[PDB]
RNA sequence: CGCCGCAGGUGCAGAUCUUGGUGGUAGUAGCAAAUAUUCAAACGAGAACUUUGAAGGCCGAAGUGGAGAAGGGUUCCAUG
RNA sequence: CUCUGGCAUGUUGGAACAAUGUAGGUAAGGGAAGUCGGCAAGCCGGAUCCGUAACUUCGGGAUAAGGAUUGGCUCUAAGG
């Protein structure tokens, strides 16, 4: 429906390839923001502070290669904002990234 | 006064407006001269640059130092699936040049050809040539069409065949086909016209257009470099280290008194993406593609009668930035303009090859299929895994 | 007060002006020339497209040094930009105009910009500091804007 | 709202730096209506303003 | 203001004239010395820049720290 | 490089990564052929153990020149 939640992994390495040292973690964050927008369709994505910490975990220029996030399109009926659907992006800690599919998670 | 030390001209003035090419394909601009004594044939073809590798052959050059010894030569691989003739244009020569008299297209033109006719195939209704194939299937339109054929026979002097490449057989992202006019040579106009309308709606292979170990010409668009300065663009001498407003310049552009910068001094601008026509490119081998008789077979590619292995022309990990060759290919000697995936016009020579450097039958001993994605050291996967034995993933498998 | 080009019918027209507005006169004049003649809904959607950089303002007269844009081929030309401040000032004036139209009781869904002009305002003076103890002017170029919309469908 | 005065005044009554003063991000209104010492002191006693511990500079490596 | 007389600090295109105003240049040059920001929330009509929290960083005690003398004179502090 | 303390990158941001620049690197084989001129860059560099020429105002020259060693870990002696 529209209260949906999935789990993705993002290849920050190929989304970050080539950018300057003092720009890699901010570039990674707006790459995540664009990825979340395009996987959903909603503007107003909100990046969780733990996800911000995970992106910035090794400083500004050694960003992790793959990140495991949970996207969740949720209702916005708490502010009278022009769009009724926002997307919260949270951070999923994992050990390995092998054989990890995109998975719909339950309520 | 008197530049005090002779140095030749930097760069060539026979090659300039040194601007971006207005086309991506590569126009022929000169076909071979027609003599009706020859059989009817085509004179050009359209391939795609896959990549480079190198070969080993034994040279038969009497008097040369490498006579009856083995050399290594770089080659370029051009994938050439057969071209579909779908149209035919005729030309009449006038005192103003040579103008197109009449084109005739065929019924049932393919969707990649119509993709060439459209600039946005996604939003289109794909309506091209529908009213035309209507007049092909009609009977009033049919007598009109043969009347056009008969008028072309009695008036035209130069006929050409409109053929497109079929991009569904290529590993490329592009689905839009490439069309081309290929001159038909060797006969009377009636003879070549019935020959071409026999070949209408049909496939023509590079085996039928070209042959083994002949020298052809390659026409294409030089690899693109962008806006460059005079040191990269014209190879002028760099100025000394203590030069105030820049080193990579030309220090003087003309004298005082022609009072203008001439067209012949070196300036910064576009380098590359240039239309070039290189000649005397020797064909080393014409491939055969991936045929299926049974459990299929790819040795008809680089099996060279002195190795007898079962390897294709493709290296390990495929051709870098191209894909893999599953169609008929052409192996040329040496380097060839353009990027990988760049479309190359290939045409017959318009000189006569009487040279012992030319008219030479070659015979390959070895074709290198190591990986070009690094310093690859194995020819085939079987050779690699037989040299290394079982691995950890193989063992757990 | 005293508009240039009084309308044909001052019962089916509505007008709006604004003076001493701190937007660039040249950018706003190009935006005004792009907006002239449009319907009011099309003009609002276009100016919001400008502020989101989906449609450009073609720079035709005050075009020296202005870069080239693929969106000028609609208004077939080569130079275009996206004046944000000009777009928002014109949107404020357009909504004031539709407010005047609904106040005097006209069909707001059938108004067309019949007249729009941009005049220069008096300049406001600031300073800049230069190399050998010099001080140069740092003036602003504000503008008066006026527009007259007209009921016609 | 704006807690610059409260940050400065808390650093004063806690005898530390403004880098060490922690203001509760949820009780922003109750902090914001505190224009005095003894109001800052009340907030410290009820735990809405906290002095933060020093970031550790260990000597285990050099030992 | 016209006519008869009378009297001039009495006629401008210039003087690198003087004072004032305005152009083209031109929406141009430019807003590039000292490593760096990011996420969320709040207030608010309005947030890249305010405040709060979290993170990542810098000055690194011959400091971008804490106090003074000259000098400044209210710049200090709250509120709007 | 870090702690206490302080800050928000030095009067703006975003997107790209052409030429020419400015600042910083690297470079096969040669090794000053470059240039007015080795300009600029590079080489050398700390410490320990050896070993140090002409000349001299006998003080110096002198770190002359030249050579070797240098990490980690486990011990053994000697020095209150
Ligand atoms: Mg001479
Ligand atoms: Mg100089
Ligand atoms: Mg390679
Ligand atoms: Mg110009
Ligand atoms: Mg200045
Ligand atoms: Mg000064
Ligand atoms: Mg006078
Ligand atoms: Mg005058
Ligand atoms: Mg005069
Ligand atoms: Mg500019
Ligand atoms: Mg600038
Ligand atoms: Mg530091
Ligand atoms: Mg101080
Ligand atoms: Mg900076
Ligand atoms: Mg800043
Ligand atoms: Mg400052
Ligand atoms: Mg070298
Ligand atoms: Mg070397
Ligand atoms: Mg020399
Ligand atoms: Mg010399
Ligand atoms: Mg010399
Ligand atoms: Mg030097
Ligand atoms: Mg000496
Ligand atoms: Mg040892």
């Amino acid at each position: 429906n529209e209260v949906v939640t999935r789990e993705y992994t993002i290849n920050i390495h190929k989304r970050i390839h080539g950018v300057g040292f003092k720009k890699r973690a901010p570039r990674a964050l707006k790459e995540i923001r664009k990825f979340a927008m395009k996987e959903m369709g909603t503007p107003d994505v909100r990046i969780d502070t733990r996800l911000n910490k995970a992106v910035w975990a090794k400083g500004i220029r050694n960003v992790p290669y793959r990140i495991r996030v949970r996207l969740s399109r949720k209702r916005n009926e708490d502010e009278d904002s022009p769009n009724k659907l926002y997307t919260l992006v949270t951070y999923v800690p994992v050990t390995t990234f092998k054989n990890l599919q995109t998975v719909n998670v339950d309520e | 006064s008197h530049r005090k030390f002779s140095a030749p001209r930097h760069g060539s003035l026979g090659f300039l407006p040194r601007k971006r090419s207005s086309r991506h394909r590569g126009k022929v601009k000169s076909f071979p001269k027609d003599d009706p004594s020859k059989p009817v044939h085509l004179t050009a073809f359209l391939g795609y640059k896959a990549g480079m590798t190198h070969i080993v052959r034994e040279v038969d050059r009497p008097g040369s130092k490498v006579n009856k010894k083995e050399v290594v030569e770089a080659v370029t691989i051009v994938e050439t699936p057969p071209m579909v003739v779908v149209g035919i244009v005729g030309y009449v020569e006038t005192p103003r040049g040579l103008r197109t008299f009449k084109t005739v297209f065929a019924e049932h033109i393919s969707d990649e050809c119509k993709r060439r006719f459209y600039k946005n195939w996604h939003k289109s209704k794909k309506k091209a040539f529908t009213k035309y194939c209507k007049k092909w299937q009609d009977e009033d339109g049919k007598k009109q069409l043969e009347k056009d054929f008969s008028s072309m026979k009695k008036y035209c002097q130069v006929i050409r065949v409109i053929a497109h490449t079929q991009m569904r057989l290529l590993p490329l992202r592009q689905k839009k086909a490439h069309l081309m006019e290929i001159q038909v040579n060797g006969g009377t106009v009636a003879e070549k016209l019935d020959w071409a309308r026999e070949r209408l709606e049909q496939q023509v292979p590079v085996n039928q257009v070209f042959g083994q170990d002949e020298m052809i010409d390659v026409i294409g668009v030089t690899k693109g470099k962008g806006y460059k300065g005079v040191t990269s663009r014209w190879h002028t001498k760099k100025l000394p280290r203590k030069t105030h407003r820049g080193l990579r310049k030309v220090a003087c552009i003309g004298a005082w008194h022609p009072a203008r910068v001439a067209f012949s001094v070196a300036r910064a601008g576009q380098k590359g993406y240039h239309h070039r026509t290189e000649i005397n490119k020797k064909i080393y081998k014409i491939g055969q593609g991936y045929l299926i008789k049974d459990g299929k077979l790819i040795k008809n590619n680089a099996s060279t009668d002195y190795d007898l292995s079962d390897k294709s022309i493709n290296p390990l990990g495929g051709f870098v930035h191209y894909g893999e060759v599953t169609n008929d290919f052409v192996m040329l000697k040496g380097c060839v303009v353009g990027t990988k995936k760049r479309v190359l016009t290939l045409r017959k020579s318009l000189l006569v090859q009487t040279k012992r450097r030319a008219l030479e039958k070659i015979d390959l001993k070895f074709i290198d299929t190591t990986s070009k994605f690094g310093h690859g050291r194995f020819q085939t996967m079987e050779e690699k895994k037989a040299f290394m034995g079982p691995l950890k993933k193989d063992r757990i498998a | 007060v005293r508009y240039s080009l009084d309308p044909e019918n001052p019962t089916k027209s509505c007008k709006s002006r604004g003076s001493n507005l701190r937007v660039h006169f040249k950018n706003t004049r190009e935006t005004a020339q792009a907006i002239k003649g449009m319907h009011i809904r099309k003009a609002t959607k276009y100016l919001k497209d400008v502020t989101l950089q989906k449609q450009c303002v073609p720079f035709r007269r005050y075009n020296g040094g202005v870069g080239r844009c693929a969106q000028a081929k609609q208004w077939g030309w080569t130079q275009g930009r996206w004046p944000k401040k000009s777009a928002e000032f014109l949107l404020h004036m357009l909504k004031n105009a539709e407010s005047n139209a609904e106040l005097k009781g006209l069909d707001v869904d059938s108004l067309v910009i019949e007249h729009i002009q941009v005049n220069k305002a008096p300049k406001m003076r600031r300073r800049t500091y230069r190399a050998h103890g010099r001080i140069n002017p740092y003036m602003s170029s504000p503008c008066h804007i006026e527009m007259i919309l007209t009921e016609k469908e | 709202s704006m807690l610059r005065l409260q940050k400065r005044l808390a650093s004063s009554v806690l005898r530390c730096g403004k880098k060490k003063v922690w203001l509760d991000p949820n009780e922003t209104n109750e902090i914001a209506n505190a224009n005095s010492r003894q109001q800052i002191r009340k907030l410290i006693k009820d735990g809405l303003i906290i002095r933060k511990p020093v970031t550790v500079h260990s000597r285990a490596r050099c030992r």
